[PDB]
RNA sequence: AGCCAGGAUGUUGGCUUAGAAGCAGCCAUCAUUUAAAGAAAGCGUAAUAGCUCACUGGUCGAGUCGGCCUGCGCGGAAGA
């Protein structure tokens, strides 16, 4: 998966959460979107 | 990268970059990016910003560029202690005050323009804005 | 009235018996096979004339043919024989290719009333020669 | 959606609708299809023309806000989906069976063909109109 | 519905006029005709969502101060350097 | 001008797999072409360069999980090519007058 | 905000006849039937088909959405 510095929404399906305090953005539809950090 | 047709000098004191800029108003395109951080933009970054934003908005539109480097600067070459004159004009620059309008805009929708001023703030190392010619 | 299970409407001129350049493979691509559409394709194709691109279904089923109701040939190519150049747009506003009128094109829409669907004839009219209007015509009114 | 000149336009234009309106009936296609557009509103164009409103807008202060100042018995037929049908040619035209006939040819549903207001009346099949 | 209440200035200068536009509020000036200018502070905010429709930079407008109404025209004004905000306002009489 | 062979090259696939190997269509030179359904079976009638063909048979044998099969033959010197007109070494020797021609080029 | 609905005939449209068929690029960007529907933002096709969103019904029943300005914070932040 991704680590950029940012990590905007790449496909429309992709949802912003903070787990943990880090930022992630998961893709319910496509598993290439899945980032990390930022 | 632009540069000045020839000069009265080569060289020119480095000088401090202090005050408001001049270029506040949008007077030209009807939108713009104007520079809010303080800075100096070299000529290769106004080029590059000016290609990812001539292509942003493909064929159609008018671009305006508000700024001219016109200010050499020296550097000396790698392994040399300082002294024995100044250096060489590597490359010319454009000092930026806040609030100084870089790069202007028409013929497009408001949108365009924002998405294109995005890419071209994004090639320049100051921080940017969006602005609009308001009329009067 | 069973839905989408294979039709489609597409075919060139209503005279080109058995075609393979421009259909052949698109009428062929299910099991129906590459002769339906000559022995059965003027069945009703020469009742009226030949080198119309006029659209039929296609609803195949497990039943080796099908069942269908020709249509309506579209606008486009109706001005050509009716409308003097055989060409059209490429420069819509950029220039006046050709022109009618709505006295001809309202006689023409009429026609098509059978495939067409509107609560009266008007619509269908401003309807039609406004496809007109797409391909740099411009009707006189 | 635009705000109250263009809701309340167009409600204001269904009441004139029943100034000069006469019978009329209920449909709910909660599985319709354009298919069927062209069948009862073809059938509109088979009557006169465009006129003919289904105006599928039965929210309790939409459609039924227009209710108070024309046929308030149609206040009971506001609830579920609901477009109402009124007429103009022809006093209790053909227009009310064809729901019926309709639904039966190919419609999944047709709101249980309760119909609306001539004899201020309920769910009937008749065939009683002048014909 | 352009009409702006707007207090009368004590404190003129560089140092009352920073501390004023640092409070929401910004000066201006009503000059015109044979009356002497009369130094004008008015809030911020509302001349802000103002200069969003040109018929603020023509139509005659209505300052309200001291009760006395003055119709007046914005002939200038100034922008802040680079943030969405305005500095000073030059209402010339109409 | 270069020329090349471009063999029809007919192929018999599984319908199911019909519209995978019609992605091999786009990943070879060869154009489209006409083709109709067997029973089960579906075939089409391909027509690609010889350059490219060798590798078809690898396609159709990956696509169709070894239930590929196909035949082609040699057809249609017509064809032209890209790109920078590759050429193959050459001609000629073992013959009088070539030396000549060597003067004949300066 | 979620929820089964709907989201049309010619448009195989003229185009360089190999196709561009709402969606390579062109320009046009029709108008009807209408509670609504761009001659279409994305996906998927050799091109279709197909799958979505715009939009609008109803179910539903109270506040909710998007910018601006700023305060203080998180990430970006790895050495013997």
């Amino acid at each position: 998966m991704k680590v950029r510095a940012s990590v905007k929404k790449l496909c429309r399906n992709c949802k912003i959460v903070k787990r943990d305090g880090v930022i992630r953005v998961i893709c319910s539809a496509e598993p290439k979107h899945k980032q990390r950090q930022g | 990268m632009l540069q000045p047709k020839r000069t009265k000098f080569r060289k020119m004191h480095k000088g401090r970059n202090r005050g408001l800029a001049q270029g506040t108003d949008v007077s030209f395109g009807s939108f713009g990016l104007k520079a809010v951080g303080r800075g100096r933009l070299t000529a290769r970054q106004i080029e590059a910003a000016r290609r990812a934003m001539t292509r942003a908005v493909k064929r159609q539109g008018k671009i305006w560029i508000r700024v001219f480097p016109d200010k050499p600067i020296t550097e000396k070459p790698l392994a040399v202690r300082m002294g024995k004159g100044k250096g060489n004009v590597e490359y010319w620059v454009a000092l930026i005050q806040p609030g100084k309008v870089l790069y202007e805009m028409d013929g497009v929708p408001e949108e365009l323009a924002r998405e294109a001023f995005k890419l071209a703030a994004a090639k320049l190392p100051i921080k940017t804005t969006f602005v609009t010619k308001t009329v009067m | 009235a069973k839905k989408v299970q294979a039709y489609v409407k597409l075919q060139v001129a209503a005279g080109m018996a058995n075609p393979s350049p421009p259909v052949g493979p698109a009428l062929g691509q299910q099991g129906v096979n590459i002769m339906e559409f000559c022995k059965a394709f003027n069945a009703k194709t020469d009742s009226i004339e030949k080198g119309l691109p006029i659209p039929v279904v296609i609803t195949v089923y497990a039943d080796r043919s099908f069942t269908f109701v020709t249509k309506t040939p579209p606008a486009a190519v109706l001005l050509k024989k009716a409308a003097g150049i055989k060409s059209g747009s490429g420069k819509p506003n950029k220039d006046k290719v050709g022109k009618i009128s709505r006295a001809q094109l309202q006689e023409i829409a009429q026609t098509k009333a059978a495939d067409m669907t509107g609560a009266d004839i008007e619509a269908m009219t401003r309807s039609i020669e406004g496809t007109a209007r797409s391909m740099g015509l411009v009707v006189e009114d | 959606m635009a705000l109250n000149l263009q809701d309340k336009q167009a409600i204001v234009a269904e009441v004139s609708e029943v100034a000069k309106g006469a019978l009329s009936a209920v449909v709910a296609d909660s599985r319709g299809v354009t298919v069927d557009k062209m069948t009862e509103l073809r059938k509109a164009g088979r009557e006169a023309g465009v006129y003919m409103r289904v105006v599928r807008n039965t929210l309790l202060r939409r459609a039924v806000e227009g209710t108070p100042f024309e046929c308030l018995k149609d206040a009971f037929v506001g609830p579920t989906l609901i477009a109402y049908s009124m007429e103009h040619p022809g006093a209790a035209a053909r227009l009310f069976k064809e729901f019926a006939k309709a639904n039966a040819k190919f419609e999944v549903k047709a709101a249980a063909f309760e119909g609306e207001l001539i004899p201020a009346s309920q769910i009937d099949r008749l065939a009683t109109l002048p014909t | 519905m352009f009409t702006i209440n707007a207090e009368v200035r004590k404190e003129q200068g560089k140092g009352a006029s920073r501390r004023l536009r640092a409070a929401n509020k910004f000066p201006a000036i009503i000059y015109g005709g044979k009356e002497a200018p009369l130094a004008i502070e008015l809030d911020h905010d509302k001349v802000m969502n103002m200069q969003a429709k040109a018929e603020f930079y023509s139509e005659v407008l209505t300052i309200v101060v001291d009760g006395k109404e003055i119709k007046v025209k914005a002939q200038d004004v100034q922008r802040h350097p680079y943030k969405p905000k305005l500095q000073h306002i030059d209402f010339v009489r109409a | 001008e270069l020329l090349e062979p471009y063999l029809s090259f007919k192929i018999y696939a599984p319908q199911e797999y019909l519209s995978r190997a019609y992605n091999d269509a786009p990943k070879y030179c060869a154009n489209i072409v006409d083709t109709q359904l067997k029973n089960n079976e579906v075939i089409l009638s391909g027509e690609i360069p010889a350059r490219c063909i060798q590798e078809y048979r690898s396609d159709l044998t990956f696509f169709t999980n070894g239930r590929s099969v196909c035949l082609t033959e040699l057809k249609g010197y017509h064809v032209t090519t890209g790109e920078p007109v590759c050429q193959p070494r050459r001609p000629n020797s073992r013959i009088d007058k070539v030396r000549y021609m060597f003067n004949k080029i300066t």
